């Protein structure tokens, strides 16, 4: 959502799925996330070496109220506005739940049907996952996992 | 008539009208929910017309059309002589004329315009909020909602993404739920002049 709330990483010899799994359990990320405690929203950006087409997306929450997935194409450049929505901002916790810490770990699968078609049809080498949690700013909220499925 | 629609409806009559509408609706099926909205819901001493929002658990955004859910209610209010005329007969909206009952000797009440909208259950409270108003209130509420990254319309409240793209409709089980999302302290229906 803005550079200081965005953790950018290179996914060199790994696809988006592997890059994410490694990012999320990475000490550097956990320390970065710690440094951003108290923040209403954070994102991670996966810089893919090879552009990929994303069939569907599985998301495992870790205390986020909303999650959104956007995609971008680095060639030519890519500012914030040039990102295209892949998975529209989606609910994982209510404000009540956010405050009570109840059901922080919902999993939702989003098949081709639930993604933005125009975007899911294209290929991308930037994947931005945005986690919003305005109701529990102080928790180290994010995702347990995010998986991208490709042909 | 003609001159009738331009008359104001005292809150007292609106209250009598509400009873007839809610009683008949509850009698048809207690799972129905009906709410008289508009300035009446905001506590106004008088109204220009009666606006009823109807929902039923069986009718949702995802379900098939269910016009019978509305027609059944409209026909019953005709049967009890409350709705005296039909202007528009829609699948999801009825627009017509109604009139309170009077005694054999008592003077007849003026005919009143009445709208009845059938709204999917999952869009109901957004509808109740919208149609309660006021217009100025709604405008203020929408503005604050945007500032907070939400778009509220007649149907839904949706989170706006980082490029401004509205997300999925958020589950709303009450008006209170909507205020909660945008972190506004609840404004009671009768506290919504502005
Ligand atoms: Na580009």
């Amino acid at each position: 959502p803005e550079i200081r709330l965005r953790h950018v990483v290179s996914c060199s010899s790994q696809d988006s799925t592997h890059c994410a799994e490694n990012l999320l359990k990475a000490d550097t990320y956990r320390k970065w996330r710690a440094a951003k405690a108290g923040e209403k929203t954070i994102s991670v950006v996966l810089q893919l070496e090879k552009e990929e087409q994303i069939h569907s997306v599985d998301i495992g929450n870790d205390g986020s109220a909303f999650v959104e997935v956007l995609v971008g194409s680095s060639a030519g450049g890519a500012g914030e506005q040039d990102y295209e929505v892949l998975l529209v901002t989606s609910s994982f916790m209510s404000p009540s739940e956010s405050r009570s810490g109840s059901n922080p770990n919902r999993v939702r699968m989003f098949g081709p049907d639930k993604l933005v078609r125009a975007a899911a049809e294209k290929r991308w080498d930037r994947v931005k996952i945005v986690c919003s949690q305005p109701y529990s700013k102080d928790s180290p909220f994010g995702l347990s996992f995010v998986r991208f499925h490709s042909p | 008539y003609f001159e009738d629609f331009e008359k104001r409806i005292p809150r007292e009559e609106m209250l009598q009208m509400q009873d007839i509408v809610l009683n008949e609706v509850k009698k048809l099926d207690p799972e129905y929910i009906a709410t008289v909205c508009g300035s009446f819901r905001r506590g106004a001493e008088s109204s220009g017309d009666m606006d009823v929002l109807l929902t039923h658990p069986n009718f949702t955004s995802e379900s098939s059309k269910q016009p019978k859910l509305l027609h059944r209610v409209v026909e019953q209010l005709q049967k009890v002589r409350f709705i005296t005329d039909t202007l528009s007969k829609g699948e999801t909206k009825f627009m017509g004329v109604c009139q309170l009952p009077s005694e054999n000797d008592e003077n007849e009440y003026p005919h009143r315009r009445i709208d009845i909208r059938l709204i999917p259950k999952d869009q109901y409270y957004c509808g109740v909020l919208y149609f309660t108003g006021s217009d100025i209130f709604n405008k203020n509420m929408r503005a604050h909602a945007l500032e907070k990254g939400f778009t509220i319309n007649e149907y839904t409240i949706r989170p706006l993404g980082v490029t401004g793209v509205a997300g999925e409709p958020l589950p709303v089980d009450s008006e209170q739920d909507i205020f909660d999302y945008i972190q506004w302290r609840y404004r009671e229906p009768k506290d919504r002049s502005e």
